[PDB]
RNA sequence: AUACAGUGAAACUGCGAAGCUCAUUAAAUCAGUUAUCGUUUAUUUGAUAGUUACAUGGUAUAACUGUGGUAA
RNA sequence: GAUGAUUCAUAAUAACUUUUCGAAUCGCAUGGCCUUGUGCUGGCGAUGGUUCAUUCAAAUUUCUGCCCUAUCAACUUUCGAUGGUAGGAUAGUGGCCUACCAUGGUUUCAACGGGUAACGGAGAGGGAGCCUGAGAAACGGCUACCACAUCCAAGGAAGGCAGCAGGCAAUUACCCAAUCCUAAUUCAGGGAGGUAGUAUAAAUAACGAUACAGGGCCCAUUCGGGUCUUGUAAUUGGAAUGAGUACAAUGUAAAUACCUUAACGAGGAACAAUUGGAGGGCAAGUCUGGUGCCAG
């Protein structure tokens, strides 16, 4: 039944409308807003020792 | 009713549209009821997707049975609790009644590897192996959805870390596990990966996070359908380029015709592919063309007649395109040996004239003399002298796989391709048939394992010129900053597996596995003199093994699951069963590889000689935060060395290894008379002792092995060359040499030993073929006893031979290859073979009377 | 209730489990009767056995506890 | 001793037995004694046990018992047919079976065979074998086959539905109370069983008052003749009650139903039964034919 909701799913339009300590870090990992590769572009590595920290490769 | 996010559906839809895939990553205990919903979406999103659904699993389903009446009886019996209404059903357990899930173990995704599948779904996450990530996501259809469910507890906790800050690593109470902290970071590195909750919301941590709807609607299509429309009228082309799924493998096919039109039976022609492709297709429509074309004697090999189903139904299929009907035109044969399980052995047709295809096991290629075409599919796995041996005077089609399966190094495919520089035709598929090109899951997946890596030429050396060895340094590799994927290391860890890859032979998707999270293992790197990232020039991967892994496998055996295995103590234990060796702590070099094109230059035996003086201490917490970086690579005085008392290599015994490790002042110490199926080579294992320590039971085990080596080697060793034999019995001996010690010294022969093993009758005989009054049929009684006394060196110094001499010696004795035989080998007339043993003889003749 | 003692899941014992649809058969079905000194017989009823012991063993296990295989 | 009748009952002797049985069990009460030791001695039951009789049955078994029949005259020994002896099986007798022996047995007094309004005994997918029990060759179970057919990860597992009930479509819901049946039993159960579900007599009306009109009807091919309280397509008044709307009790395992029984319930009593037939008549209406104004 496209129209009719068939389980729990119902689709309009294009939306979609569905009938619904570890809880803490579900949260927060909801409110994170960097983007990972965002927060990977500050992200340097040494590449050895004493050497300068190397972020991008040319 | 809560809306979900517009990303979700809008990567859905996105992906169909494109033919894209995508992967959810659900996160919850409830993560599984929020799979029928996504189903859902997906078969709304366009119906001609594969409904089949794939389902991986560990050891136990979560919350229910693949069982119909199990569940039915459950559900009968709580209706009549009256715990559940008479006809309620949640929709999870719908989802699994009505679709067609198929229930696949972990330890047998063999089986997965052919069949099509809409959707897959990994239910462990901790469990995930580099193997069954390229397996699986292989056998999803173009706009399909993977799912991994990350519901254990452990790993919520390893998702927070990540996502509070990059640099610290969740690690709990000796497995540290940087695939699968490294497989997360990557997933957000992907476009097409998305990471759910089980309300679906999305957390931020995922690369899809400004995925937009596309507009409505691909030109490969269009250069398909053009094809075969104007092929349409030309049978038997129309009908087999029909089968083609894409651009390429048409083109493959039509090629293929070409040669099969050509007729010529110096001709071969290579395909190469990745998995998936489509090339057992391809090859199956062709040996449809060539029978229809009127080929008689078809021959196909393979190294087991079981991975040839897919080639054999593809064959039917362009049968059935050419008007084929079985039964009428052809006829099938199945095996009658269980171990091939009823595969298709032989194919015979009968209209116009009787044509026959059958599978021959790739080492019988002396009935090829009659073929007028052989197809080898999979010729990466055939060993090499094998294939050069199937290249007989007739039409011969290759396939070999490049990083499918365990395959092997694309070098070998290029050395392959330079020894048939025979006329070669070379074709490539890069087209996959199975979704859209350029698919981010795909580059994904082969940038997480490596998959796609390729070695570079790098021009700064050429400019530079090639570091001389004494220049270069090894430094030892982090391997926590490694497997980080700051974008430093990731090109520096590829270069490492395009290094890896290309030296030996095969080597395993789960490798990659292997080296990150087991702890003995450590990663050593000859890169060239410091003066942009540092190019690897020889890595060497050792494993310490021995009383040092006690305490781990201790761990192992608490948890109750042992992990991996001591190789060599284990092989030293049951051979000769000495308690001590066990005890001592040792490492063994698991590979060492070097640039082929800079082979021969001396890299990789400095590396061993310097790897040496490390952990004999002639040099003398980087661990990451546990829940800023640490170096990439440390110095070797940086790091103490632990207390070792030998050094092991294990490699497939072959001429050039052997006398690279016979150079570095390693001593052999067992060979396995049963040669390797893949490459048909008798695996060695070589050990070398550090200065400082003991060096008496290393000497012991050679001696023993050399009279091991001399009796057996006219049992399965009769195929290796005299000369190859020789090096192996002169190595042993350089470890008498080691040792300056007189304690353990070999003995003369007595008159008392002498009268024993030979009579005076024989004697006789041996005196008069010196004096030419024999045939030499007589003294082959003599032979084999000759060998052994002077391999054992019971003459001793008196009696002396040269090199040559010492293998026509050899091999009679021990090989026992006939002097025919021997001519061959060392390149010889027969006539001089017997006219130089003669005088071996007369020597040891003269040696006789003289002790007499 | 200092063996337990009320009730009591599970398990071991004891008893009992003995309408339909096809075909068709003349005193071989069946009905009446006689005999069983030629016979078996749960159960009901009544009779009926003077020919370590202040209590033997696991030569015993279920239910039960715990470890696993299997698509089942 | 018993019967009409016995080698029947019973008793004894000598042995035999894969020699049986002759309470190592449970509930309630704590009496009588004394030799104060918890010493001796004990009341009512349950569950067990040998044999006999009795009872519930069963298996063989005597004689009798309405069709037409010869256009059904021989049948039987046809892998026992008639009988004897010995054995095997059998709760047991017994050609029931087996070894030897004799050729017998029914029949024109109707054997044997045939037809029949002789509804006037079998199986549980099909044949074979086996297991329990006092009672079965079990609508139970097991094995081998012969086919059917289900599922599966194709390595195996399991079924008797090859059923039942329907059409050419609702068999369901409530109970062991009433009569009975089985059990460690008063108490628990029984789709045994019970309860419920889905051609016949009435009503649509009965009774008065007033007003206004002269016509109503019968018979007669014919012409006409015969006879008197009639018509309303008028107005009006007070009574009765049934279907329905339903408060109850009763009823019953409960419940439906039945019987009985408070209140309401009629003028268009619109609280509005049908069916068929025979005649009319009407237009600034329509069509057709003719000798105005006609005829169809």
């Amino acid at each position: 039944a496209p129209m009719s909701d068939v389980g729990g799913v119902l689709m309009d339009k294009d939306a979609v409308y569905i009938d619904i300590e570890g809880e803490k870090l579900m949260t927060g990992l909801q409110s994170v807003e960097q983007s990972i590769a965002e927060k990977f572009d500050g992200v340097g590595l040494q590449l050895f020792s004493n050497g300068t920290e190397l972020h991008e490769v040319a | 009713k809560k809306a979900i996010d517009s990303r979700i559906p809008s990567l859905i839809r996105n992906g169909v549209q494109t033919k894209q895939r995508s992967i959810f990553v659900i996160v919850g205990d409830r993560a599984r009821n929020q799979l029928p919903n996504l189903h859902y979406l997906m078969m709304s999103a366009d119906l001609k997707m594969n409904k089949s659904v794939l389902w991986a699993y560990k050891k136990k389903l979560l919350g229910f049975t693949s069982h119909r009446k199990k569940r039915e009886n459950k559900i009968k019996k709580e209706i009549k609790r009256g715990t559940r209404e008479v006809n309620e059903m949640d929709p999870f357990e719908s989802f699994i009644s009505n679709q067609n899930i198929r229930y696949v173990y972990y330890k047998e995704s063999e089986k997965i590897l052919g069949n099509t599948y809409g959707m897959c779904i990994l239910q462990d996450f901790e469990a995930l192996t580099p193997n069954l990530l390229a397996r699986t996501i292989e056998t999803v259809e173009g706009g399909g959805i993977v799912v991994i469910l990350l519901k254990s507890m452990s790993s919520l906790k390893q998702l927070y870390t990540m996502t509070m800050d990059v640099h610290a690593r969740y690690r709990t109470e000796d497995v540290v596990a940087r695939f699968n902290e490294r497989f997360i970071l990557s997933l957000g590195s992907n476009p097409n990966c998305l990471v759910v909750d089980d309300e679906l919301n999305v957390l931020p941590l995922s690369g899809a996070k400004n995925v937009k709807p596309l507009p409505p609607k691909p030109p490969k299509q269009l250069e398909l359908q053009e094809l075969k429309e104007s092929l349409e009228d030309v049978q038997p082309a129309g009908s087999l380029v029909s089968l083609s799924k894409t651009v390429n493998q048409a083109h493959a096919i039509l090629s293929f015709i070409d040669a099969i039109s050509e007729k010529t039976l110096n001709f071969t022609v290579a395909l190469t592919a990745g998995r998936g492709r489509g090339k057992s297709a391809a090859l199956g429509i062709s040996i449809a063309a060539a029978v229809s074309h009127g080929y008689s004697n078809i021959f196909v090999t393979s190294p087991s007649p079981e991975n040839l189903k897919t080639l054999f139904e593809f064959i039917f299929k362009g049968f059935d395109a050419l008007g084929y009907q079985e039964h009428i035109d052809y006829d099938i044969i199945q095996s009658t040996n269980p171990d091939f399980n009823k595969a298709i052995v032989r194919v015979d047709i009968k209209r116009d004239h009787r044509q026959t295809i059958q599978y021959i096991v790739p080492q019988d290629h002396q009935v090829l003399g009659q073929a007028e075409l052989v197809v080898i599919d999979e010729a990466a796995a055939i060993p090499l002298p094998i294939v050069k041996n199937l290249l007989g005077p007739y039409l011969v089609f290759m396939a070999s796989t490049i990083n499918g399966y365990e395959g092997t190094g694309r070098s070998l495919s290029l050395k392959l391709i330079q020894q048939l520089r025979r006329q070669l035709r070379e074709i490539s598929l890069d087209e996959p048939i199975r979704y859209a090109p350029g698919d981010p899951i795909e580059k994904w997946l082969n940038k997480l394992l490596c998959l796609d890596v390729t070695l570079i030429k790098n021009p700064r050396f050429a400019t530079r010129g090639t570091p001389h060895p004494s220049q270069c340094n090894l430094f030892v590799v982090n391997r926590d900053t490694l497997f980080s994927y700051h974008p430093v290391s990731e090109n520096f860890l590829e270069k490492m597996m395009a290094l890896y890859v290309s030296s030996h032979y095969k080597n395993s998707p789960n490798d990659l596995q292997l080296m990150s999270d087991a702890p003995a293992h450590k990663l050593f790197v000859l890169l060239p003199p410091i003066d942009r990232i540092p190019d690897p020039l020889c890595v060497i991967q050792i494993a310490l093994e021995g009383e040092i892994s006690k305490e781990s496998v201790r761990n192992s055996l608490s948890r109750g699951q042992r992990a991996g295995g001591d190789l060599i103590p284990w092989l030293i234990s049951q051979q000769f069963q000495d308690e001590e060796f066990a005890s001592l702590s040792g490492a063994r070099i698991v590979r060492i590889a070097t640039n082929p094109e800079y082979a021969s230059m001396g890299y990789g035996s400095r590396a061993i000689e310097l790897l040496r003086d490390y952990f004999e201490g002639k040099f003398t917490d980087y661990s990451i935060k546990r829940v800023t970086l640490p170096p990439l690579l440390l110095k070797l005085s940086e790091q103490p060395p632990h207390y070792l008392h030998y050094l092991g290599v294990s490699y497939g015994l072959t001429q050039s290894l052997h006398k690279f490790w016979k150079n570095n002042s390693f001593v052999p110490v067992y060979l396995r008379q049963t040669a390797n199926d893949l490459t048909g080579e008798h695996t060695c294992v070589m050990l070398n002792v550090l200065e400082g320590r003991e060096s008496n039971w290393l000497v012991e085990f050679a001696k023993d092995f050399r009279k091991r080596f001399l009796s057996l080697l006219s049992y399965d060793f009769h195929k290796f060359t005299a000369v190859q034999a020789l090096s192996v019995i002169e190595s042993s001996k350089k470890a008498q040499d080691l040792s300056d010690d007189e304690k353990h010294d070999n003995k003369e022969l007595t008159r008392t030993h002498l009268d024993d093993i030979f009579s005076p009758f024989d004697l006789k005989r041996l005196d008069s073929y010196s004096n030419n009054l024999l045939d030499y049929h007589v003294i082959g009684d003599m032979i084999p006893m000759l060998a052994l006394l002077y391999f054992g060196d019971k003459m001793g110094d008196s009696v002396k031979l040269s090199s040559v001499q010492s293998a026509i010696l050899l091999a009679i004795g021990l090989q026992r290859k006939n002097i025919d035989t021997i001519a061959k080998e060392l390149n010889l007339p027969s006539n001089q073979t017997i006219a130089m043993f003669a005088k071996i003889m007369r020597k040891m003749s003269q040696y006789f009377r003289q002790l007499l």
